[PDB]
C-alpha cells in the first residue's frame, strides 16, 4: 500500500491538541499537501513486507509537479545573501530587539575591530536510528516508539487518528541516544506508522533509514554572528555590538534564541555597553531543532570568540583578557587562576609560540575556554515505586526516558539510598503512558535530577508507612519488615512527581585547554 | 496450496507445514488471528468455532470446529472468524453488536465461538430462521458464566418470529439471502513420510488408496476428521486421502417408483438432516422426520456439519464397544451398504454384513433405505442423554413394527445399544409379539419380565449402572408401545397415557426486575460490560493470544500413574526421537525449593508441603513428575504419553474418594470442627424423629479459558502472561521455585476466560513448569493444558457428605439436630471451605443448645482440592436446607411451613419470604403439582423451595493507580483485581466516572501487573469488585481534592479545559490508593429461589421449567452484571444438582471424568425454561460499598431447589410404586440414572389399563 494525506482520518498536523508559542507556534503537516517546503518534505508512505522492498518502493513512486520555487535558498548564508541583513523580508523575524537603539560607550577604548563567527547544522547522529512499532490492539494501539517524549508522541497520534489518549498506550523501555532529535522530530514517523497501523489493521515497523533522517528531519540551527567590540590595552571591554542569526529551517517551531542570549554575557562583567539583537531565519531546509545545548553552545561560542578576537587585536594573552572582564567576587575568580596553574597553562603556551618560531610547516596551538552554563527546570515528572513482600526487591516505572545519560543509574543508587537497601535491590521498568502519563521531554540536562527527586519523595512516602512498623515489631532485617508491612496491609506502591519550583536553579562554572599540532601542508 | 481467511488469501507452503495440522493451529499461529480460541481440542465445546464457505453451484456456509477440521481438507475455501466480522475501526457486525448491548458476554472466551455459530446458522438458511431453531443450534457451545439467557435473547432477536426486545442502538443485520475447492493433482510428501491426495473421481480415489495399501501405508478417508473427537486418530496413520470432494459419495437418489432411497456414504449428518425434511412429505418416507430427530439428537451443529455417515459407521466398524446413533436408526431400517472395492467392483450388502467383513482397501460407497408406508409400519428411536444436547447416550433405541391388516405384527426390528458390545436386536421380543396384536391381554406383561430377563449390560466405568441401563431399555420400549398405542387409538388407562409422551420444553424466555437511580449515575445504571464488544470481535486478548515468539516451544506434564510407587527410573528416548521434541525436565532441574506457594506460609492457604515435581510416593493418579518441551503443543501433549516410568511398589488399598476413605473407617481424617455439646440433651419433647444423609460429588470448575501461561525470557528476567487470580502468588512461586529476585519476574494478566477458584493457585503448576523451562533452555515456553491434563492432574471443589438426626415437633419446629459432616481434601489439607460451611450451617433457623456439629477433614488418594464458586457456603445451605425438606417429609408439613416454624425472629427473610411466596404463586403451584401427579403415573411435577443468608466478609488489600490525560481528559486505571468475566472493570468504569463527573466512555481498564497491582491479594470472596471500586473511588477522591482549586480559580467551562489547566499549573493527574480489610462493614445477601420440575420417571430425563429468584443486591451498581453474576452463579448450581458427576477408577485412582466426552455442565436446552430474577427494591445496604451487595457467589447456594423439585417428583413416582413412604438421600447429582435407580420402577408396573 501507499497512504499519503488523504488517509488522513485527523487534522493533517504533527502535534499536540493544544499549542504553545515555544514547541507548536507554527503548522507542520504530516504529509505535504500544496507547495513543498523543502527538498525531501515526505508526502506519503510506502508498507512492503521487508526494510528493504519498502526503502526501494518509496523511490518507484512517480511524482508529477507544477510550477517551482523561483530560487531556492537552503542555508543561513543564502538567505542573507539574496534577502540582505535586514529585516524589512517574511524570512527573516526578530525576536531579539536590544534596548540600545545605538550602542553610546561610557568607558574610553584604545581598540577597535570587527568579526563574524558562523557555525553550522550539526546532525545529532544517534546510533539508534528514528524508530516506531506500533501494534493494532483491543481497537487501540500500542506504540513502541523511541522519543524522549511519549506524551507528545501519544497526543500527536491520537489527534492524528480521531482517537482517545487512553486507547494510544506508548512504551519506551530505553532509547539509543537522542540528544534532542528525539524530542519532536520522532513523531513523522511515529504518526506515519500509526496510521498505517490503524487503517491496514497490521503491525507496522518504522525504522528511517540514515538517509530519510538526514534528508527529511533537521539538526542543531545554524548560528551567524557580526559583532564589533571596543577595549582598553588591557582587553577590558568598553562595549560591544552583536548582531546574530539562527537558522530555524522552514518553520520558526523550537528556537534556540532566548538560550544564546541568557549566556551573551558568559561570566564577563558589562554595564548598559553591550547591544545585542537576534533574528531567526527561514531557509528552504527541513525544521531544525533540539541538539545537545541548544542556544547555550551559540551563547557562549559568541562571547567566547569575542574574548579571543579581543587577544588577537590588543595582543594581549587570552587568559589575561579574561581575567580583565571577569565578574567580581565570581566563582571562575577562584576557579580559573588554580586551573592555569595545576594545567602549566603560562608554560605550555610560551612552548607553543617558541615551536612555532622553529617550524614552518608544523604548528602548535592551545585553546582556552571558560563558562557559566545556565541549569532551570520545566514541566513534571511522575515516578511509581513499588516493594514486593516476597523479598523486598523494589521495581521503579516513571516519566523520564533513559537515552544512555545514565538516569536509571542515579535513580537505583537513589531509591537504594533512601529506603536503606543495596542498589543490586532496585529495577527499573520500561517507561509507558501510565506510570509516565503526562510527563515533559526528557531534556534540558536536568531529567535525572528531577526524576531522582520524584523517586525520592515516593521513597520517602514508603518510609513514612514503614516507620509504625519498624517501632512496634523492631525487625531484625528490611525483608521481615516488609513481610510485617504486608501483614498489616500497609499500601507499598507509592506515586508522587517532580515540579519546576520543587528545587532552585543554579549555573555550572566549566574550563578547557585545549593543545593541537597542525600540518599546514594538509589542514 | 491455497486457503482464503476473512477475505484475504494465504500461501500455504504444504512441505513446511505437520500433515496433520488442524485449521485452530493454522488460524491462530500461522494466520495471527487469536479471536478464534480453544479448549478441549475435541468438538464438545464451541470456543474454536468458525465458518467455511465453498461452492448447484451456489454458495454454502457452515460452522466448523476448528480444533477437529483438517487444514488440508480446507484449501481453496473462504475461512470465516470473528474478526471477518467487523472490528472497532470498520464497525461492529450485527450479531457482535447485539450480544454485546444484550447482556451476553462475561469472561468472553466463548463470545466469538457463539458469534461464529449463529453467522453459520443464518447463512445456511438464507438469513430465516425460528426462535426454536437458533434455541436448538448451540448445543456445541458451552457458557459457563451467562447461563445462557441473555445469549439466547440475543441470538433469537434475529428470528423472523423474533418476540425479543432489542435496544434502539442495535445495528441491522445485512441481507444474507442466497471460494472453488482446491484439489491439486497427486500426492503431496512429507519429510516424516506422510502423504495427501486430493481425489475428484473415485478412479482418483482407488488410484490414491490402491497406493497406500500396497505400500503398506495405514490410511485415513479423511471428511470432517470429527472421530478424533470419540477415539484420538493413531499416530501411525500416513496416507491421509481427502474425500469431502467427491461428488459420487454425496448426493442421493429416489428409485423410480419411490421404493427405495440411496445416500452419498459421506454426505454429512447435516446434508442427511436437510434431505429428511425435504423428502419426509413423500409417501413411504414420513419415518424420515423420525430419522431427523434422531439426528438432531447426534453431537451438535459443527460436528454434524463436518461429520459424515461413513465417517460414523468407520467408527462402529473399528469399535464395537460405539454405541451408534447412525448405527441403532440403520439397523432398525435394515439400511444396506454399497460397498465398493474399485471403479467398476462393488456389492450391496446387510449394515452387519458389513461391520463383519474386512474394510481394508474398501470403501461406503453409499446406503439404502426402503420405503415404509405411515400406517403399515410403526418406526420411532430415542436418545437418552445425562443433559439436553451434545452428549452420549446411557441407552439408545429403535424400533420398527409392520402390522397387518387386522392389527397383528408382521415383524419387529427392537434395537438397543449401551447394552454391551454384541447386543444389537432384542429378538426374543421381536419373536414373541410376531403375528400377534402387542394389545392383546398379557402379552406387554409377558414382553417386559423377557426383556428385562435378556438385558445383561456390561459395567465398564465411567458408564452407568447396569441396572439403571437394564431398567432404561425397558422403559423405552414401554414408551414405544404407549406412544404407537395413542397414535393407533389403541384404549389405555388415564395414568398410563403421558408415559408415551416426551417432555414439553417451550422456546426459553426470561424476565429481570430491578430499580435504577439517574441521581447515582453512571453508578446504579444497566451497561453493556467493559470489554463486551472485544470479547464478541475477537479483538480481546487473553495470556496464550501473546503472538508467535521466535524459539517458543510448549510444555505438558508427564505423570506418574502409580498410587503409593516411587518412580525409580525415567526412559526419555522414545519423547526425544519424534523430531521437533527438544528435552525432560523434572525435580532434579529446579534450583530451589521443589515447592508450590510463597516464601512466607500461612495456616489456611499453605499449610502442607506440596511438590512442582513428584521425588517419592505418587499421592494421586495424574501426579506430575515432569514436563516435555517439543515445538507444538500437538507434539508435546503426544510426547508427554511416551516417557516410560519404572514404578517400585505401590499401595495395596488405593482410596480415591470420600466414599473409598469413610467405607474403610486414622491419619486421613482430621476434627477441625468439634462441638461444645459431647451428646445432645434434648430435654425439650419431640414427636417426630428419623436420621438422613446429604452427599454431593465434586465439581470440575469448567473455565472455558485452560490452565495456561507463556513464559518470555527477558534481559535476564522472566515476563510471565499467566491466567490468575493472584498475579502475586505467581510471582512469589516463580521467584522461590528459580531463586530469582520477584522485581525480575513480571507477571501480566490482563483477563482471564473464567476462574471461578480454579485459577487461584492450582494456575502455578503449569507457571512454575513453564518458568522452569524458559529459565533452563533460554526460549519463551508456552504451557496450555490439555483439559485432560486439567481434570487428571488438578483440584476440584471438594466433595461432601453429611449424616444427621434431627427432632422435630409436629409443626416441624426443630427440637434438636445432631450433624457429621466430611469435606474431601484430595491429598491435602489446603483451602479447607469447612469454616464456611460452619458460618452458614444454621441459615436463617433459631437454635438453643440443640444443633451439636462435628466437622471432618478427609484426606483421599485424588488430586488436592481448591476453591470452587462458593466454597463450604454451598455445603453449609445444602446441609440445612436438606434437613428442612426432610423434616417436612417427615411431618407432612409444607417446606415453606417448616421454614416459617424455624425462621429467627425480627430478620429480612420474614418480610422477604411472605412477599416470595405471594408472587410467585407458591401455594396454588404446588398444590397443582401434587394434583397433576394424582393423574399420571410417569411424567411428575415438583416445586422445589430453597432460602438462604450468605455472608460477606472482607480480606486483603487492593491497590488501584488512575491517571487523567492531559491531551482530552480521558482516564485510565491500572488496578490489583483480575477481570475473570465478573464486570470489575464495568463497575470500576462507573465509580471512576461518576467519582470524577465524565462520561462511562471516557474511562479504559489496562492489564493488571505486579506493578500497579504489586502485592495484589487474591481476586475472590465475590467481593473483588466492590474492593477494587472503594480502592478507585479513594484515588479519583485525590484527584478531585487536587482540581478542586483549579475548579474555583479558572471556573472551567468543561473538563477538558480543567484538565489543561490543571496541566497548565503541574498538578500530578496521577493518584495511586488501595483498600484493605476494615475499610468496609461485612453484611449478609438474603436469596429465596422456586424451582419447578417435569419428570420423565421411565427416562430419568426433566425438564426444568419455571425458576424464581429473589435477592438482595442492595442498590445495584449495575443490574446488568448484577443479573449476569446472579444466572451464571445459579446455573453452575443447577449443573452440579443435575449432569455434572465426576468418577473416579476405584482400583487406580485416575479421574475417568476428564473430557467433554466425559463430564457435562449445563447446556443452552438445560436453563429453566421460565427464568425471573428479581433484586430486592427499597433495600439499601447500611454496609459495604455505596448501598449495593456482592452477586458473584450467593445464588449458586439457591440451586439445590432444582434437587428439591425433583425429590417431590420422585417421591410421587415412589408412593405410586408401593415403596413405603421414605426418604432418599439427596446427591449433587440427581442424573436421570439417580432418578431412575430410586423409583421404585419395576417392570412389572408397564401396564397399557
Ligand atoms: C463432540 C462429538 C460428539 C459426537 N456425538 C455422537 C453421538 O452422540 N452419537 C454418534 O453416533 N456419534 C457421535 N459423534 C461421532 C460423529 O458422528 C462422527 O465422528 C462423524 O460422523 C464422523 O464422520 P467424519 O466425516 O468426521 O469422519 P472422519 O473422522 O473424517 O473419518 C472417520 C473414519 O471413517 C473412514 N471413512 C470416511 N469416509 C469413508 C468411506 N466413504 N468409506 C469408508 N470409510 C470411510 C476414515 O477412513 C476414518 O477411519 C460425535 C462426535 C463428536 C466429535
Ligand atoms: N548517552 C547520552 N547522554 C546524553 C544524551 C543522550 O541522548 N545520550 N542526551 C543529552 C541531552 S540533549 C540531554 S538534555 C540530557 C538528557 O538526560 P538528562 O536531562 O536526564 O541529563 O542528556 C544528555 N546526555
Ligand atoms: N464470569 C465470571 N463470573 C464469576 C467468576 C468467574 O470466573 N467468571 N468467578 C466467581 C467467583 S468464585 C468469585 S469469588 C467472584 C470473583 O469476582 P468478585 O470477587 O469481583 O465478585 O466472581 C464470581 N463470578
Ligand atoms: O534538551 Mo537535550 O534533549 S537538546
Ligand atoms: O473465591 Mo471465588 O474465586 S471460589
Ligand atoms: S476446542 Fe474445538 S470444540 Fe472445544
Ligand atoms: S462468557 Fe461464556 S464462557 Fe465466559
Amino acid at each position: 500500500a501507499y497512504l499519503d494525506a488523504k488517509d488522513i482520518p485527523g487534522p493533517n498536523y504533527v502535534g499536540p491538541k493544544i499549542r504553545d508559542q515555544f514547541f507548536f507556534p507554527k503548522d507542520e503537516e504530516l504529509f505535504a499537501t500544496g507547495e513543498i517546503k523543502f527538498y525531501g518534505q515526505p508526502v506519503g508512505i510506502i508498507l512492503a513486507n521487508s526494510n528493504s522492498l519498502a526503502n526501494r518502493a518509496a523511490e518507484l513512486v512517480k511524482l508529477t509537479y507544477e510550477g517551482g520555487a523561483e530560487e531556492i535558498l537552503p542555508s543561513l548564508k543564502a538567505v542573507l545573501d539574496k534577502v540582505g541583513s535586514e529585516a524589512g523580508n517574511k524570512r527573516l523575524e526578530q525576536p531579539i530587539k536590544s534596548t540600545i537603539d545605538v550602542l553610546q560607550l561610557e568607558e574610553p577604548f584604545d581598540v577597535s575591530s570587527s568579526g563574524q563567527l558562523d557555525m553550522g547544522l550539526q546532525y545529532h547522529y544517534y546510533m539508534e536510528p528514528q524508530t516506531t512499532v506500533v501494534l493494532p490492539f483491543e481497537g487501540g494501539l500500542q506504540v513502541y516508539a523511541a522519543t524522549q517524549w511519549m506524551d507528545l508522541t501519544q497526543d500527536t497520534i491520537a489527534n492524528v487518528l480521531n482517537l482517545k489518549s487512553n486507547d494510544v498506550q506508548v512504551k519506551t523501555r530505553r532509547i539509543g541516544g537522542g540528544y534532542g532529535g528525539k524530542a519532536t522530530r520522532c513523531n513523522l514517523a511515529a504518526a506515519a506508522a500509526a496510521l498505517a497501523a490503524h487503517k491496514l489493521n497490521r503491525p507496522i515497523r518504522f525504522v528511517q533509514s540514515l538517509e530519510s533522517i538526514m534528508t527529511s528531519l533537521g539538526k542543531r540551527w545554524a548560528f551567524h554572528c557580526d559583532y564589533d567590540f571596543f577595549v582598553q590595552k588591557s582587553g577590558k571591554i568598553s562595549g560591544i555590538v552583536s548582531r546574530f542569526y539562527e537558522d530555524a529551517g522552514y518553520l520558526a517551531n523550537e528556537s534556540p534564541i532566548g538560550h544564546t542570549v541568557l549566556l551573551s554575557k558568559n561570566c564577563y562583567e558589562f554595564s548598559d555597553n553591550y547591544k545585542l539583537d537576534g533574528y531567526l531565519v527561514c531557509t528552504d531546509s527541513p525544521s531544525n531543532t533540539p541538539c545537545r545545548a541548544p542556544g547555550s553552545v551559540e551563547g557562549i561560542a559568541m562571547m567566547e570568540n569575542i574574548i579571543e578576537h579581543i587577544a588577537f587585536e590588543t595582543g594581549v594573552d587570552p587568559a589575561d583578557v579574561r581575567f580583565a572582564n571577569l565578574l567580581p567576587a565570581h566563582k571562575m575568580g577562584d576557579m580559573m587562576p588554580r586551573f592555569l596553574e595545576s594545567t602549566k597553562y603560562r608554560e605550555r603556551k610560551a612552548e607553543a609560540i617558541a615551536h612555532n618560531k622553529e617550524n614552518r610547516w608544523h604548528k602548535r596551538g592551545l585553546g582556552l575556554c571558560i563558562m557559566e552554563y545556565q541549569i532551570g527546570y520545566f514541566g513534571q515528572y511522575p515516578a511509581t515505586v513499588a516493594i514486593y513482600h516476597s523479598d523486598g526487591t523494589v521495581v521503579v516505572s516513571h516519566g523520564g526516558i533513559e537515552m544512555g545519560q545514565g538516569m536509571n543509574t542515579k535513580i537505583s543508587q537513589v531509591a537504594a539510598h533512601t529506603l536503606g537497601i543495596p542498589m543490586e535491590q532496585v529495577r527499573i521498568e520500561a517507561s509507558d503512558t501510565i506510570n509516565g502519563a503526562n510527563s515533559m521531554v526528557t531534556g534540558g540536562a536536568v531529567g535525572s535530577e528531577t526524576l531522582c527527586f520524584a523517586v525520592r519523595k515516593a521513597c520517602e512516602t514508603l518510609n513514612e508507612r514503614l516507620k509504625p512498623v519498624r517501632e512496634e515489631v523492631k525487625p531484625e532485617n528490611w525483608q521481615d519488615l516488609i513481610q510485617e508491612a504486608y501483614n498489616r496491609k500497609i499500601n507499598l506502591i507509592a506515586s508522587d512527581q517532580c515540579k519546576q519550583g520543587d528545587m532552585d536553579p543554579y549555573s555550572v562554572c566549566g574550563l578547557c585547554l585545549t593543545e593541537v599540532e597542525l600540518d599546514v601542508l594538509t589542514g | 496450496g491455497r486457503i482464503t481467511i476473512n477475505g484475504t488469501s494465504h500461501e500455504v507452503n504444504l512441505s513446511a507445514l505437520p500433515a496433520d495440522i488442524s485449521l485452530n493451529t493454522f488460524i491462530r499461529e500461522y494466520a495471527g488471528l487469536t479471536g478464534t480460541k480453544f479448549m478441549c481440542q475435541e468438538g464438545g465445546c464451541g470456543v474454536c468455532v468458525c465458518t467455511l464457505t465453498g461452492i448447484t453451484g451456489e454458495l454454502r456456509t457452515w460452522a466448523v470446529n476448528s480444533c477437529l477440521t483438517l487444514l488440508n481438507t480446507c484449501l481453496g475455501l473462504e475461512v470465516t472468524t470473528s474478526e471477518g466480522l467487523g472490528n472497532k475501526r470498520v464497525g461492529y457486525h450485527a450479531i457482535q453488536q447485539r450480544l454485546a448491548k444484550m447482556n451476553g458476554t462475561q469472561c468472553g472466551y466463548c463470545s466469538p465461538g457463539i458469534v461464529m455459530n449463529m453467522y453459520g446458522l443464518l447463512k445456511s438458511k438464507g438469513g430465516k430462521v425460528t426462535m426454536e431453531e437458533v434455541e436448538n443450534s448451540f448445543g456445541g457451545n458451552i457458557c459457563r458464566c451467562t447461563g445462557y439467557r441473555p445469549i439466547l435473547d440475543a441470538m433469537k432477536s434475529f428470528a423472523v418470529d423474533s418476540n425479543i426486545q432489542v435496544p434502539a442502538e442495535c445495528i441491522d443485520i445485512e441481507d444474507l439471502s442466497t471460494c472453488k475447492k482446491q484439489q491439486p493433482k497427486g500426492s503431496q510428501l512429507y519429510p516424516d513420510g506422510s502423504r495427501w491426495s486430493w481425489p475428484v473421481s473415485l478412479g482418483d480415489l482407488f488410484a490414491a488408496l490402491q497406493g497406500a495399501v500396497k505400500e503398506k501405508l495405514p490410511y485415513m478417508l479423511v471428511a470432517g476428521n470429527t472421530a478424533h473427537g470419540v477415539y484420538r486418530r493413531s499416530p501411525d496413520i500416513k496416507a491421509f486421502i481427502d474425500v469431502s470432494g467427491l461428488a459420487e459419495l454425496k448426493g442421493h437418489k429416489l428409485s423410480a417408483d419411490n421404493s427405495s432411497l440411496t445416500l452419498g456414504g459421506n454426505l454429512s449428518l447435516s446434508e442427511t438432516m436437510e434431505l429428511c425434511r425435504q423428502l419426509e412429505n413423500t409417501k413411504g418416507f414420513e419415518y424420515l422426520s423420525q430419522v431427523w430427530q434422531h439426528l438432531d439428537w447426534i453431537a451438535n451443529v459443527p460436528v454434524r456439519n463436518a461429520g459424515t455417515l461413513a465417517g460414523n459407521l468407520s467408527i462402529k466398524h473399528a469399535h464395537p464397544e460405539f454405541p451408534s446413533d447412525v448405527f441403532i436408526v440403520l439397523e432398525a431400517l435394515d439400511a444396506q451398504v454399497i460397498v465398493q472395492e474399485a471403479v467398476d467392483k462393488q456389492q450391496t450388502v446387510s449394515l452387519a454384513s458389513y461391520l463383519g467383513s474386512s474394510m481394508e482397501g474398501k470403501i461406503i460407497r453409499g446406503l439404502v433405505l426402503r420405503a415404509y408406508p405411515k400406517e403399515r409400519f410403526a418406526f420411532d428411536s430415542y436418545k437418552i442423554m445425562p443433559r439436553a444436547q451434545n452428549a452420549h447416550a446411557y441407552v439408545n433405541a429403535a424400533f420398527l413394527v409392520e402390522f397387518t391388516a387386522d392389527a397383528k405384527v408382521k415383524s419387529a426390528r427392537i434395537c438397543f445399544g449401551g447394552i454391551h458390545p454384541e447386543f444389537v436386536h432384542a429378538t426374543a421380543i421381536e419373536n414373541l409379539i410376531r403375528d400377534k396384536n402387542p394389545f392383546e391381554n398379557g402379552l406387554v406383561e409377558k414382553a417386559f419380565g423377557q426383556l428385562s430377563t435378556l438385558l445383561q449390560p456390561d459395567a465398564v466405568l465411567p458408564d452407568a449402572s447396569p441396572v439403571y441401563r437394564r431398567k432404561l431399555a425397558c422403559g423405552l420400549f414401554y414408551k414405544f408401545l404407549l406412544k404407537i398405542a395413542a397414535q393407533r387409538k389403541q384404549g389405555l388407562g388415564s395414568r398410563f397415557v403421558t408415559g408415551g409422551s416426551l417432555l414439553k420444553r417451550p422456546v426459553s424466555s426470561g424476565q429481570q426486575s430491578f430499580e435504577t437511580f439517574q441521581e447515582h449515575y453512571p453508578v446504579t445504571k444497566a451497561t453493556e460490560k467493559h470489554e463486551g464488544l472485544i470479547q464478541c470481535s475477537g479483538e480481546a486478548t487473553y495470556s496464550n493470544d501473546l503472538p508467535t515468539q521466535h524459539n517458543q516451544l510448549w510444555a505438558a506434564f508427564v505423570i506418574a500413574k502409580k498410587v503409593g510407587a516411587k518412580v525409580t527410573k525415567v526412559d526419555t528416548q522414545p519423547a526425544l526421537d519424534l523430531p521437533g521434541v527438544v528435552a525432560y525436565l523434572d525435580a532434579k532441574d529446579i534450583p530451589g525449593p521443589n515447592y508450590v506457594g510463597p516464601k512466607i506460609r500461612d495456616q489456611f492457604f499453605f499449610p502442607k508441603d506440596e511438590e512442582l515435581f513428584a521425588t517419592g510416593e505418587i499421592k494421586f493418579y495424574g501426579q506430575p513428575v515432569g514436563i516435555i518441551l517439543a515445538n507444538s503443543n500437538s507434539l508435546a501433549n503426544r510426547a508427554a504419553e511416551l516417557v516410560k516410568l519404572t514404578y517400585e511398589g505401590g499401595a495395596e488399598e488405593i482410596l480415591p474418594s470420600l466414599k473409598a476413605v469413610l467405607d474403610k473407617v486414622n491419619k486421613r481424617l482430621e476434627q477441625p470442627i468439634k462441638s461444645t455439646i459431647d451428646v445432645l440433651q434434648l430435654e425439650e419433647p419431640f414427636d417426630v424423629s428419623s436420621s438422613g444423609q446429604l452427599d454431593m460429588g465434586l465439581q470440575y470448575h469448567y473455565y472455558m479459558e485452560p490452565q495456561t501461561t507463556v513464559v518470555l525470557p527477558f534481559e535476564g528476567g522472566l515476563q510471565v502472561y499467566a491466567a490468575t487470580q493472584w498475579m502475586d502468588l505467581t510471582q512469589d512461586t516463580i521467584a522461590n521455585v528459580l531463586n530469582l529476585k520477584s522485581n525480575d519476574v513480571q507477571v501480566k494478566t490482563r483477563r482471564i476466560g473464567g476462574g471461578y477458584g480454579g485459577k487461584a493457585t492450582r494456575c502455578n503448576l503449569a507457571a512454575a513448569a513453564a518458568a522452569l523451562a524458559a529459565h533452563k533452555l533460554n526460549r519463551p515456553i508456552r504451557f496450555v493444558q490439555s483439559l485432560e491434563s486439567i481434570m487428571t492432574s488438578l483440584g476440584k471443589r471438594w466433595a461432601f457428605h453429611c449424616d444427621y438426626d434431627f427432632f422435630v415437633q409436629k409443626s416441624g419446629k426443630i427440637s434438636g439436630i445432631v450433624s457429621r459432616f466430611y469435606e474431601d481434601a484430595g491429598y491435602l489439607a489446603n483451602e479447607s471451605p469447612i469454616g464456611h460451611t460452619v458460618l452458614l450451617s444454621k441459615n436463617c433457623y433459631e437454635f438453643s443448645d440443640n444443633y451439636k456439629l462435628d466437622g471432618y477433614l478427609v484426606c483421599t488418594d485424588s488430586p488436592s482440592n481448591t476453591p470452587c464458586r462458593a466454597p463450604g457456603s454451598v455445603e453449609g445451605i445444602a446441609m440445612m436446607e436438606n434437613i428442612i425438606e426432610h423434616i417436612a417429609f417427615e411431618t407432612g408439613v409444607d417446606p415453606a411451613d417448616v421454614r416459617f416454624a424455624n425462621l429467627l425472629p425480627a430478620h429480612k427473610m420474614g418480610d422477604m419470604m411472605p412477599r416470595f411466596l405471594e408472587s410467585t404463586k407458591y401455594r396454588e403451584r404446588k398444590a397443582e403439582a401434587i394434583a397433576h401427579n394424582k393423574e399420571n403415573r410417569w411424567h411428575k411435577r415438583g416445586l422445589g423451595l430453597c432460602i438462604m443468608e450468605y455472608q460477606i466478609g472482607y480480606f486483603g488489600q487492593y491497590p488501584a493507580t488512575v491517571a487523567i490525560y492531559h491531551s482530552d481528559g480521558t482516564v485510565v486505571v491500572s488496578h490489583g483485581g483480575i477481570e475473570m468475566g465478573q464486570g470489575m472493570n464495568t463497575k470500576i468504569s462507573q465509580v471512576a466516572a461518576h467519582t470524577l463527573g465524565i462520561p462511562m466512555e471516557q474511562v479504559r481498564i489496562e492489564a493488571s501487573d505486579t506493578i500497579n497491582g504489586a502485592n495484589s491479594m487474591v481476586t475472590g470472596g465475590a467481593v473483588g469488585s466492590e474492593t477494587l471500586c472503594f480502592a478507585v473511588r479513594k484515588a479519583c477522591e485525590t484527584l478531585n481534592e487536587r482540581l478542586k482549586p483549579v475548579r474555583e480559580e479558572v471556573k472551567p467551562e468543561n473538563w477538558q479545559d480543567l484538565i489543561q489547566e490543571a496541566y497548565n499549573r503541574k498538578i500530578n493527574l496521577i493518584a495511586s490508593d488501595q483498600c484493605k480489610q476494615g475499610d468496609m462493614d461485612p453484611y449478609s445477601v438474603c436469596g429465596l429461589c422456586l424451582t419447578e420440575v417435569e419428570l420423565d420417571v421411565l427416562t430419568g430425563n426433566y425438564i426444568v421449567g419455571r425458576v424464581d429468584i429473589l435477592e438482595d443486591t442492595g442498590e445495584s451498581l449495575n443490574p446488568n452484571v448484577d443479573i449476569g453474576q446472579i444466572e451464571g452463579a445459579f446455573m453452575m448450581g443447577l449443573g452440579y444438582w443435575t449432569s455434572e458427576q465426576v468418577i473416579a477408577d476405584p482400583k487406580t485412582g485416575e479421574c475417568l471424568t476428564n473430557r467433554t466426552w466425559t463430564y457435562k455442565p449445563p447446556g443452552a436446552k438445560d436453563i429453566p425454561t421460565d427464568l425471573r430474577i428479581e433484586l430486592l427494591p427499597k433495600s439499601p445496604n447500611k454496609a459495604g460499598f455505596m448501598r449495593s451487595k456482592a452477586t458473584g457467589e450467593p445464588a449458586i447456594c439457591l440451586s439445590i431447589a432444582v434437587a428439591f423439585a425433583l425429590q417431590q417428583a420422585l417421591q410421587s413416582a415412589r408412593d405410586d410404586a408401593g415403596v413405603p413412604k421414605s426418604w432418599v438421600t439427596l446427591t449433587a447429582p440427581m442424573t436421570p440414572e439417580h432418578l431412575v435407580l430410586h423409583s421404585g420402577t419395576e417392570p412389572s408396573q408397564f401396564k397399557l389399563n
